RNA sequence: CGGGGAAUCAGGGUUCGAUUCCGGAGAGGGAGCCUGAGAAACGGCUACCACAUCCAAGGAAGGCAGCAGGCGCGCAAAUUACCCACUCCCGACCCGGGGAGGUAGUGACGAAAAAUAACAAUACAGGACUCUUUCGAGGCCCUGUAAUUGGAAUGAGUCCACUUUAAAUCCUUUAACGAGGAUCCAUUGGAGGGCAAGUCUGGUGCCAGCAGCCGCGGUAAUUCCAGCUCCAAUAGCGUAUAUUAAAGUUGCUGCAGUUAAAAAGCUCGUAGUUGGAUCUCUCUCGGCCGAAGCGUUUACUUUGAAAAAAUU
């Protein structure tokens, strides 16, 4: 987009849905749940923890 | 012994934390609204507002009557008022930390071009800052950060020598005009 | 506690340097000696020739051999090893040639996997290894 | 060093020369003369800088050297010649006198004269002593030795001589209520009235000086050059009458100027 | 080692040895006992002819051996007391520069300034290097 | 705009006299020397190691 | 070599300063002199020491820590260029001289600006809005991607002319040619966590290697090596070393000492450091004032004048 109502690459939004997003496809064992019918927003220190 | 000087300045700094979602975030996000070509760019623009209010900061810690404090900040309060920045009404030293970096990317040439209507698009208003087609009053300026004033701010024009202005076509038009 | 009076400034200084200098940090700036005892003697790079080919053993949980060399440095006359960086480079290395040294980058500490061994070869024959390994120049000889 | 320097670095000019900082190494080196080297204005920074008349170091020469420069009535072909505080400087092809005197902020001013004041000047004395068979003798701070002055005339006071003839005409004393312009320190250039005179023996006399404005100031004693005998100067003063602005009301000044011409 | 005249006077010693090393190198070539300098010439792009660059670097006194197809020569100055012996290779014939080039002292390779050097000459001069 | 500095002289001679050299070489009032520094500086070194009227014998 | 000062830095501080300005010192090492106002001078002399040049072997001559250049040392640093036109200096001097200095050359030390593409129509792909049960259909909706189409505008270059200049070069100004991306093509590091961006594909298989640290590799390698995609900075970006902030891990601001590193075995004791409460202007000489003592002496605070320019 342009103007002011740029959603960038680096939006916080939108990655931390898709951190929620590439949590959803983790091993079977992980416990989840239901991240995806309440909003998250998933950041990256927090979903790195996770990962690892 | 020579007769130069090596006085010189760096015009940025940059962040102290390299990768942090937050600031890649808001740094993309000017860099789209204002059209700039790196993030050196809002570095340098972050780190003049940072000199303007340091130099407030120490200014406020004076006495009220302090004659250093009243020449200084009278002085600065001007500067920014014809840069374009300040109002006439908020006319205080208080305010001058009230200020944001937008405001001073909005006094861009760039910018001024793309809001007043010169251009249509904001790359388009830097491929026309660039190659000549801009001039302020009556100097053609090709550097797409001049800060333009206030007074300055009322007639810029299409720089007479230019295809849109007063005439001489370029080169494209030219040649294929010769095609036959 | 502290001796905090108005007129207890040389005592403080004094204390000052004298427990400065149970400082680590300080006390290797400051003490000389490792700046007598460096190999390197306070250069960021040296410039050796390669007296042999050495194969360091790994250390314990990591299983490999690493690829290193005994150099030889001209200023001094000291021998040091040193590590070839990248994978197959050290048939690049032939035996008895200029060789640019750096440190490995812990500033004296022995760096990962290889023990005791804490410089890098960076330029042999006056060509990078790193132009070699990417086959962009040709060493002479 | 093993003897006497002759090159100045532009640097380590003088700041009240106004020099720039980037045509140069060197700066004219004002010869040995009445004048302190520091306390003085070579006539090529008088010629090529304030009057614009020259505009190299080589069209001072052909000036000089042509016999029209005049500093105190007596042709000077030097061009580095240390020209200083009180000076005329006559040039009779324009037909125009100047005098330097120090300006309001510490330098020297241009200050265009009559060619009736250019007949005369002041000389603050600086020693007196009798030599010689009881002849007595002034210096003053031109370095101008007379033998026979008025026995009245005493060390600080002021004395106003011609230039043609060389010899004294009248004497001010250093007595306070006398207008007195200051020669050196922060308040070089600052004009104003002696109300006091306090001793130090041992050290120096600090004067405190009231100027027009009634902002009281104070010197030592040998930045103190007396010229008027009450309120009246014995002579023409620059555009501003010597009282020191403060930042803030030259500033208003300044905007006032740019209101009144548009 | 202390003693600051010590530290200085170590050192003065250890300059004194590695210029007595340097001396007693450098006096094995071109000179009363040494043998001659031998400079072997390689113009390494076509365009250049060796024979205009070989007729300026002639001259001094000269002694002009020849050949069947090359042309060397020897050179003796006493104003720099230095012995030369020039001998000229041409690039692509591998045979006489890999040969000759294994004797000579020192390499003066020839480029136009156009370009940096020929395809045929950046063959020589990667055999040269290997 | 293009700003440059003019000066206007009364007569010929006097700008003879008091422009510089260069200036009066650009209208073809004054020739310069042809020879270069080095060589005016080597013969003066040599005329130097040389005393008497021999001085002017070499060049 | 000291200082002016440099980098960092909330406040305090820490580190540096060979280096263009000031002051000092020395011309290979020591020493002694001549002349002169000024020298223990070295682009002056005399000796010894250490090097070292030409010999006809009797003798003669040295001093680049001046400018360029070489060797050597090294991780580490430019032209044996041009000119006194500028800045100033020297002389007998409106004239002569100046490797002081200026000017070009080498220069990714570092610093400032700033290109490598902009717009429109189509062609798809999504996203919302409306109509449709849905599937689907539209918009004078949005957002992307297109070796798609259209035109215009330009500079890098090659080249004239002018200007610049001591003569040039450069920058600036004009004519001429000069641009469709499948090039007039942007790199350098990275994609396990710290730390932004892949559990993508193939190869090697605790090998080779990667990795500052934690660690990976023993077959589905998220880490090696390639490709593709992507991230970071961007005409720049990696590494090594020194030093600074983070380090309240040197602690004056402002650390700690039962158990984590740490209180002397105990007491006396000198220098040091520290130390209870207590106390509210005048007499003579001169024109109401100027001279003279002040008041036990200091610390403290405030004012004043002196404190190089550059740097800040």
């Amino acid at each position: 987009g342009k103007g002011k109502d740029i959603t960038t690459k680096h939006d916080e939004v939108v990655c931390g849905r898709k951190n929620t997003a590439r949590m959803e496809n983790f091993a079977p064992e992980f416990q989840v749940g239901d991240g995806i019918g309440m909003d998250l927003k998933l950041s990256n220190h927090v979903f790195n923890a996770l990962k690892q | 012994p020579v007769a130069r000087s090596w006085v010189c300045r760096k015009t940025y700094v940059t962040p102290r934390r390299p990768f942090e979602k937050s600031r890649l975030d808001q740094e993309l996000k000017l860099i789209g609204e204002y059209g700039l070509r790196n993030k050196r760019e809002v570095w340098r623009v972050k780190f003049t507002l940072a000199k303007i209010r340091k130099a407030a900061r120490e200014l406020l810690t004076l006495d009220e009557k302090d004659p250093r404090r009243l020449f200084e900040g009278n002085a600065l309060l001007r500067r920014l008022v014809r840069i374009g920045v300040l109002d006439e009404g908020k006319m205080k030293l208080d305010y001058i930390l009230g200020l944001k970096i937008e405001d001073f990317l909005e006094r861009r040439l760039q910018t001024q071009v793309f809001k007043l209507g010169l251009a249509k698009s904001i790359h388009h208003a830097r491929v026309l800052i660039r190659q000549r087609h801009i001039r302020v009053r009556k100097q053609v300026v090709n550097i797409p950060s001049f800060i333009v004033r206030l007074d300055s701010q009322k007639h810029i024009d299409f720089s007479l020598r230019s295809p849109y202005g007063g005439g001489r076509p370029g080169r494209v038009k030219r040649k294929n005009a010769k095609k036959g | 506690g502290k001796c905090r009076g108005l007129r207890t400034a040389r005592k403080l200084r004094s204390h000052r340097r004298d427990q400065k200098w149970h400082d680590k940090q300080y006390k290797k700036a400051h003490l000389g000696t490792a700046l007598k005892a460096n190999p390197f003697g306070g250069a960021s790079h040296a410039k050796g020739i390669v007296l042999e080919k050495v194969g360091v053993e790994a250390k314990q949980p990591n299983s490999a051999i690493r690829k290193c060399v005994r150099v030889q440095l001209i200023k001094n006359g000291k021998k040091i090893t040193a590590f070839v960086p990248n994978d197959g480079c050290l048939n690049f290395i032939e035996e008895n040639d200029e060789v640019l040294v750096a440190g490995f980058g812990r500033k004296g500490h022995a760096v990962g996997d290889i023990p005791g061994v804490r410089f890098k070869v960076v330029k042999v024959a006056n060509v990078s290894l790193l132009a070699l390994y990417k086959g962009k120049k040709e060493r002479p000889r | 060093a093993r003897g006497p320097k002759k090159h100045l670095k532009r640097v380590a000019a003088p700041k009240h020369w106004m020099l720039d900082k980037l045509t140069g190494v060197f700066a004219p080196r004002p010869s040995t003369g009445p004048h302190k080297l520091r306390e003085c204005l070579p006539l090529i920074i008088f010629l090529r800088n304030r009057l614009k008349y020259a505009l190299t170091g080589d069209e001072v020469k052909k000036i000089c050297m042509q016999r029209f420069i005049k500093i105190d009535g007596k042709v000077r072909t030097d061009i580095t010649y240390p020209a200083g505080f009180m000076d005329v400087i006559s040039i009779d092809k324009t037909g125009e006198n100047f005098r330097l005197i120090y300006d309001t902020k510490g330098r020297f001013a241009v200050h265009r004269i009559t060619p009736e004041e250019a007949k005369y000047k002041l000389c603050k004395v600086r020693k007196i002593f009798v030599g010689t068979k009881g002849i007595p003798h002034l210096v003053t701070h031109d370095a101008r030795t007379i033998r026979y002055p008025d026995p009245l005339i005493k060390v600080n006071d002021t004395i106003q001589i011609d230039l043609e003839t060389g010899k004294i005409t009248d004497f001010i004393k250093f007595d306070t209520g006398n207008l007195c312009m200051v020669t050196g320190g922060a308040n070089l250039g600052r004009i104003g009235v002696i109300t006091n005179r306090e001793r130090h023996p041992g050290s120096f006399d600090v004067v405190h000086v009231k100027d027009a404005n009634g902002n009281s100031f104070a010197t030592r004693l040998s930045n103190i050059f007396v010229i008027g005998k009450g309120n009246k100067p014995w002579i023409s003063l620059p555009r501003g009458k010597g009282i020191r602005l403060t930042i803030a009301e030259e500033r208003d000044k300044r905007l006032a100027a740019k209101q009144s011409s548009g | 080692e202390l003693s600051r005249v010590d530290q200085r006077h170590r050192a003065s010693q250890l300059r004194k040895q590695k210029k007595e090393a340097v001396l007693a190198e450098k006096r094995q070539l071109g000179g009363k006992d040494g043998p001659p300098h031998q400079v072997l010439v390689v113009p390494l792009h076509s365009r250049i002819s060796l024979p205009e660059a070989m007729q300026l670097l002639q001259d001094g006194t000269v002694h002009l051996n020849e050949l069947g197809n090359t042309q060397n020569f020897m050179l003796l100055c006493p104003r720099l007391k230095h012995r030369w012996f020039f001998t000229s290779a041409r690039p692509g014939d591998l045979h006489v520069v890999l040969d000759m080039a294994k004797v000579a002292d020192t390499i003066l390779f020839l480029l136009d300034p156009l370009e940096g050097w020929d395809s045929t000459g950046d063959y020589c001069l990667s055999c040269l290097f290997a | 705009k293009t700003t440059g500095f003019g000066m206007i002289y009364d007569s010929l001679d006097y700008a003879k006299k008091n422009e510089p050299k260069h200036r009066l070489a650009r209208h073809g009032l004054y020739e310069k020397k042809k020879t270069s520094r080095k060589q005016r500086k080597e013969r003066k070194n040599r005329m130097k190691k040389v005393r008497g009227t021999a001085k002017a014998n070499v060049g």
